[PDB]
């Protein structure tokens, strides 16, 4: 059923974040893994995979950790053939050159598009819907991850989402809406001065899917 | 391919001044982070100083706070490395450094985990 919506003071503040945001920012600044129909060729720990996946752009990593939320989801994407899509990371990425990501995994076969599809983003501000711009996969099914890196990475250039030090916006969250069903998440980083990339990016490691012909984005941002 | 060359290296004297300078080519995209490292026979490499994300975050290793200034061109494509009231500790071959992943490590910030690409170093010598 429905994910019920953000209640009065659960969204975080960016204002009471009081370090350097810029390390939420380069997770969705053209900091992304991709790759299209690859097995994994190993396995550090029970809950993950690895692939062979080279940054050809900027080497810097030839060997991906694809974490997820449990032993099952490891089983099941152990020798399947798969698509890679996700925000990855290096400082503190635990593996025994190298990245780390959460989920970001869905089967090649089978879920591949003639052409690619278009899902508008619709962008609030207070409330008002100033922006709206649209994602692209080639993907049937589709994870969250993928499209909130659309989403974000968009953000970032134009609106500038996030920054070096702070955000223009108090808050925000992402929402998915598929028919009635629907849940999102939150943009910003919870208060401190302390931000944990890779325990923020955890919450991809469910490798939550959506349907990209029935799903709907909205962005909800408020300002200062 | 990158490629990194370091230079400004020389023999000086106690209470003297260098500026290190290193030539950047070969990517034709933006670098994230650039470093200047250290390291000595005997003992292990180093970080001195690093300047990230259009010079926003600037780190120096304590041993040199208040003697070396890093800076940079983007101009030119260059990084710098003002070395003054230099002491004989600071004898060593010096390393520039970069690296295009994003971020601020907190206390990793100047390690050579930090960078993944590195010159071949010019020498500096210092003379009681």
């Amino acid at each position: 059923e429905s994910q019920p919506d953000p209640k009065p003071d659960e969204l975080h503040k960016s204002s009471k974040f009081t370090g350097l945001m810029e390390n939420m920012k380069v997770l969705y600044d053209d900091n992304h893994v991709s790759a299209i129909n690859v097995k994994s060729i190993d396995q550090f720990l029970y809950f993950d995979l690895i692939y062979s996946i080279k940054d050809t752009k900027l080497g810097n990593y030839d060997n991906v950790r694809v974490e997820f939320k449990n032993k099952d989801l490891a089983d099941k994407y152990k020798d399947k053939y798969v698509d890679v899509f996700g925000a990855n990371y290096y400082y503190q990425c635990y593996f025994s050159r190298k990245t780390c990501m959460y989920g970001g995994v869905t089967e090649h076969n089978g879920n591949q598009l003639d052409k690619y599809r278009s899902i508008t983003v619709r962008v609030f501000e207070d409330g008002k819907n100033l922006l709206s711009f649209d994602v692209q996969t080639n993907k049937k099914k589709v994870t969250a991850q993928e499209l909130d890196y659309l989403t974000r990475h968009y953000l970032v250039k134009n609106k500038k989402l996030y920054e070096f030090n702070n955000s223009p916006y108090e808050t925000g969250y992402i929402k998915f809406i598929e028919n009635e069903n629907s849940f999102w998440y939150d943009m910003m980083p919870a208060p401190g001065d302390k931000f944990d990339q890779s325990k923020y990016l955890m919450m991809y490691n469910d490798n939550k899917m959506v349907d990209s012909k029935d799903v709907k984005i909205e962005v909800y941002l408020t300002t200062k | 391919q990158v490629q990194l060359v370091e230079s400004g290296g020389g023999s000086v004297q106690a209470g003297g001044s260098l500026r290190l300078s290193c030539a950047a080519s070969g990517y034709t995209y933006s670098m994230y982070c650039m470093g200047w490292f250290r390291q000595a026979p005997g003992k292990e490499r180093e970080g001195v100083a690093g300047i990230c994300a259009n010079g926003k975050a600037i780190h120096y290793v304590d041993s040199v706070k208040g003697r070396f200034t890093i800076s940079q061109d983007n101009a030119k494509n260059t990084v710098y490395l003002q070395m003054n009231s230099l002491k004989p500790e600071d004898t060593a071959m010096y390393y520039c450094a970069a690296d295009s992943r994003g971020g601020i490590w907190y206390e990793q910030q100047l390690s050579t985990l930090r960078y993944n690409y590195w010159g071949q170093g010019t020498q500096v010598t210092v003379s009681s």
